[PDB]
């Protein structure tokens, strides 16, 4: 079973988005109005699931093939790859990375999406994988389209892929979004701008990565993820 | 001062979180193996219980698209981190509110007592992280049990909440669902009865 | 019949791409090695076709509907609109604008395209229209994907739409390409870089135009086109 | 000095130019009305002729993906600019090389004489603009006729080409195709016999 | 049993010198006029010779001892050392590094060199070695002199050492030249200036490395070499 | 975009390349072990062949200071990367043009067929890299055999050369040189009959 | 991206708004023609109705210096934009809350049904813009009628309000005021029962 053997650097909650960001309208009623209560790390917080023994399918990381209904998805073929490290720069091996996205036209395969852009019969929009022993993950997919949403009267999300990363403890678990280099919608989005510091937003922008492209086949983007630094306990009790 | 690499910033899980993390609930096919809401096989050691609850926004309206991750000790007070669908018990699970009723469910066992870092016993608890459209960074809380009053009164984590009235927000109410032992844990994100949320 | 009633400002052939631009490999053997011979404008050069009486179909300008085989195309729904003016700033009314492009995944509907990204059964890739009395044109389409090509071993065209514009004479006719704001492939492309002056390349970059978007429906891009200035003859003969 | 707005810069028409401007040739369906290579209805005034040719690169290889636009006077020396598929004659047309043989064809009439801006007659000619993959800005040329030698020798445009040997590159060769009067106009983009290209 | 198990990052042929660089006169007639034909990598391109079991003599890397005809060569005693890595920063171990150079006066020991500066009877001008397990190589030599050549009417090569590096495949093989920090001839040389980007030229300039010098003995220069990045195939 | 460390830029091998890589040709003593032009000892399996050729510049003149490196499969279509002078066969060798006649020679065996990365058989070939004074970055080509016509026609690399006329530049001509089977492979760097050079 | 000229920014109408837009309420003389609160003369077709209401701030206190502008279809569902005091009906009017009681009144007819831009019928409504001291940019809302329940349930604008509880805030209550048919429509700017405000 799991042991308390480490501590995780405290989050900077001015680097992360704050809860109440009223231009993102749904945040108004879904944000606390009392302060978070700080508590010391115990075994409850410094441990978490490891997914090394989860059964992954052959195509779980390949969105071109994992929803195959007679053909390939339509859209910009891309590899999305990167490294998961902690704040000390140490790789985070054997960690679960999950992703979900809309299709090339900005339509999600979800019963609550009322955008009338069509579904792609060969695209599902979900992937997962486990980082390798050096911290690296890779997915193959199509680039998602922007899509409109009922925030302001003409608001559009930039093209994005949602990511979830487990890390070594429940204290490190993170959900975030990847955006794409140069997208002119990024500075306009109230969800992006829930992050107050523009330097923090830059950390969510995936860079075109020609070195990882497959010629005559697919482009590639690089998205590195940084989880809370993990250190040994010292001088405690 | 010393500055480390900055953490990648959080973003909302968004309304369509289910397509990545609750596939069935999105209306979609599932994969061979999914991480979901049954933590215990029928023969797992301990007292089998159902947990359920609803999530409310600041206007008292159900949050029908919320997603919860849970982490708890097993009945013997051990955290089982080697996640495996073949395990008698997993300490980790996921659940989501139904869109109709807004209710989530979890099938598990009552957790055993674990000590904090100073060796002080904590009352039996489930660690919860709450994600949803509108929640920019997930909210951490704990579910304790109303039939553990003696332990709850001495818990070094509950005792860090200054006001007793606020401690009451973390105590799940014992009940019965289809005749089976259950505890209800409603979360109020904002306003009257606002649930305590933690930072650590 | 047509009359010689005007002159057209001489082209700047250092603003336009030169013929021999060897990083664009096919230009090496398809560029002259003798100088162009300059000739004065006559009626042969200062006149050209007007297409006001060409029969346009209802959907000729709408690539979402003009190749309808049972559904909508998959991809980022966009309006591409702008104004055609001459170098003096005067609108060019009732002029033919034609366009052609790949689908959302960078596949062209042409028998010579060997890229294996799939065709979209509801997308053709051709449009045309005639500018209005004030010089404005509009198309509706999906944003094309980048695509790989056999130039260097890992070359990719940025997302682009090919344009042809007639203007008032054969002296004004132009073929060009529209690129999209922020695309990181633009500075890397040897066809883009056939244009030596980076300020000239900027003229080919369409800007996101939120004011022209249809909420909950489609985004919009603006691409203005400048043809050779037209002036009356003076002091001739 | 006075600087006007800059012209939008040219780019290559590219290998797939046909999908926009020669739909049939791309392998695609055509629209109700297309701008193409038959300039004259059978009863149009003048001498009906076929024009044809091949286009060569600097290595002497066929350019199989070239696209040509033409502009010529009618038989009476008038430019008919009101383009209409119902016209007896259009002064404008388009053609493309076949991919197999690399040959383009145009059905038209021999153009009448038109004067230049100084009132000097020009020899009968077709104005041609050549587009293709690899051609960054289109190439302008003129097709004159080998059975108009007297007029050609006096043409104020041909006479601006310094070398007689280069003037010969613009003279189409009379021939017969399926027994019908025709003229062949091959274009050599580069090298030996390089066709004269104009700027104006 | 060489296996195709990797891909090499495509070369930037605007970073490398172009073929046609007319101020370097011999390039005019020895440069193609047709475009290179791009081809995908196969086992033919992604493999190459490994020289681990080439038999190196004891002094193959030491030009002060490898042409010994009665004494030491005349000239500036130097160590030339560095690391061979790929574009991802990974060391390239057990790879062949060959070098050749003129003597202290700019004279090559080659029958075709008609420069009238004398040969040095104790200097040959050739070295080789294999990089170690961490990618490091080292030579000991004398600093070559500049020398004049029949390009323009008063052209002089900067002091230089020619280098050849094999790397893991025929796709990575490179010939290049090392120049020396501060040499005022560098910006004037039409061979140096075959490289259009001055930042690329800087990559060929060896830096004085006092930390690697042997006091009262020899100076040292550092010359790191970067070969094409090597990655595993993916999604093929 | 992502930018890696830049590659060290190439420079010409220069006129005295042989002092470093071809010691005998410089007029100098050789070391105990040298890398040179006999890939196969007499006992190696396969068809033993002589390869020879000359290298021409753009004015049709011999390049007498050329240096070639070659890489080929053995007779069974396997590349042998463990270079050792003891081996019956090495996949790698070097040669150079002699200063008087301009001819290089190689002694080897005819390579077997090897598949490309998609599993399609390539015609038998020798990979060549050409270095010389005046060549700023080495030129890559392939030598194929005129007695493998059926295979050459189907080679996925030869078929990437757009013009058949240019494919002919990579086909060596079978002959006999003092009784032994040989193939001649001339390289023309520039101009008429210019040899195809590759990038990869 | 493309940026147009920026709109002139709004400012509060302020406490003395009535001097400019509601001359009588300021205690001042009026001009010969004023824009005010009687949209219909007695002879206008339709059901003549009185509308009245009060405006509350976030502490539940009356806003006594509110100014409302209204825009509604006539009884036949047509908007009449030609404003003229001679007309039997105008689609536009103004009213204000009295300083003692806080009540505004409007005399009009019940509007007919008008379709949205997709051709879907909207329930009968009056468009309201609310201005006042402390309101930096005016608030847009709609007044619907409690006796149009079937239509209200199907209104494509009401259905864009996510919560049914919030839709109830836009429904005016039918009553009788000294014998005449009337509807009361209170607006709560902030807090419990907060009125839905729109952006468009
Ligand atoms: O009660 C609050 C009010 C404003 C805010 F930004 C945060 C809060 O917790
Ligand atoms: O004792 C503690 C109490 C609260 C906290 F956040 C950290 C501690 O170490
Ligand atoms: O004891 C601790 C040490 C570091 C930290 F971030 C949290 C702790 O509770
Ligand atoms: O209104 C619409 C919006 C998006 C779409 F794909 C189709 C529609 O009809
Ligand atoms: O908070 C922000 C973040 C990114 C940006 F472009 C603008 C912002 O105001
Ligand atoms: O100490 C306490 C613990 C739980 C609770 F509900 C109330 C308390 O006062
Ligand atoms: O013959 C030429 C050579 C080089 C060039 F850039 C243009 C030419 O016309
Ligand atoms: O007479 C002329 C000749 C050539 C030219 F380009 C312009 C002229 O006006
Ligand atoms: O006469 C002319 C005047 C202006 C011009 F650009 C060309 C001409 O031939
Ligand atoms: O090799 C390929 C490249 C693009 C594509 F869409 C499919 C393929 O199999
Ligand atoms: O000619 C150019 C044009 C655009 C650019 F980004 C770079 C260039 O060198
Ligand atoms: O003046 C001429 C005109 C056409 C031609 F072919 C040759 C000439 O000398
Ligand atoms: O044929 C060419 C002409 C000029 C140049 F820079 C490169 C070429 O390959
Ligand atoms: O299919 C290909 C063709 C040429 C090339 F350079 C790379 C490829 O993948
Ligand atoms: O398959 C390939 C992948 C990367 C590369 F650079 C070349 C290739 O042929
Ligand atoms: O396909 C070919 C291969 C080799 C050659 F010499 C000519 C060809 O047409
Ligand atoms: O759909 C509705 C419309 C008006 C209302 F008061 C309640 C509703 O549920
Ligand atoms: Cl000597
Ligand atoms: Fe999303
Ligand atoms: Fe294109
Ligand atoms: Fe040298
Ligand atoms: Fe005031």
């Amino acid at each position: 079973p799991a042991q308390d053997n480490s501590r995780f650097v405290i989050r900077d909650r001015n680097w992360h988005p704050k809860a109440l960001t009223p231009d993102y309208k749904t945040s108004i009623a879904r944000s606390p109005r009392q302060a978070l209560v700080s508590i010391p790390q115990s075994i409850s917080e410094t441990t978490g699931p490891n997914f090394s023994h989860l059964g992954f399918g052959a195509h779980d990381h390949d969105l071109l093939l994992n929803f195959n209904n007679g053909g390939l998805p339509i859209g910009e073929r891309i590899i999305v790859a990167g490294r998961v490290v902690d704040q000390y720069g140490k790789p985070v091996p054997n960690t679960l990375v999950e992703m979900w996205q809309a299709n090339a036209g900005g339509r999600y395969r979800h019963k609550n999406d009322r955008y009338l852009a069509p579904l792609d019969p060969n695209f599902g929009g979900v992937g997962r994988c486990l980082t390798d022993s050096d911290g690296y993950y890779s997915f193959r997919t199509i680039k998602p389209g922007p899509y409109p949403w009922r925030n302001g009267p003409n608001d559009w999300r930039p093209a994005h892929i949602h990511f979830g990363i487990s890390g070594p403890s429940i204290a490190t678990k993170l959900i975030t979004q990847l955006y794409f280099e140069g997208d002119p919608l990024i500075p306009m989005c109230p969800i992006v701008k829930s992050i107050a510091n523009p330097e923090a937003v830059q950390q969510l922008i995936a860079k075109l990565d020609m070195n990882n492209a497959n010629p005559m086949d697919c482009l590639a983007y690089r998205f590195d993820i940084v989880l809370r630094g993990q250190r040994k306990t010292h001088f405690e009790n | 001062p010393i500055e480390l690499l900055p953490e990648t910033p959080s973003q909302t899980a968004g309304p369509y979180v289910h397509i990545g993390l609750a596939l069935e609930a999105a209306g979609n096919p599932t994969r061979d193996q999914e991480i979901w809401n049954r933590l215990a096989k029928p023969d797992a050691p301990g007292e089998h219980i159902l947990l359920l609850g609803q999530v409310y926004d600041g206007n008292g309206h159900l949050v029908r698209d919320s997603f919860l991750e849970v982490w708890q000790a097993d009945a013997n007070g051990e955290y089982q981190d080697a996640y495996n669908l073949e395990n008698a018990f997993n300490s980790f699970g996921r659940t989501a509110t139904t869109f109709d009723a807004g209710e989530w469910t979890l099938h598990t066992v009552k957790p055993g007592v674990v000590n904090n870092a100073a060796g002080v016993p904590m009352a039996p608890h489930i660690n919860i992280s709450l994600f949803a459209r509108g929640i920019n960074i997930h909210l951490h809380t704990r579910l304790y049990f109303d039939d553990e009053a003696q332990a709850n009164a001495k818990c070094p984590v509950l005792n860090l909440i200054e006001q007793p009235q606020r401690r009451e927000t973390l105590i799940a109410k014992r009940c019965e669902v289809d005749g089976k032992t259950a505890y209800r844990f409603d979360i109020r994100i904002q306003g009257e009865g606002e649930t305590v949320f933690f930072d650590f």
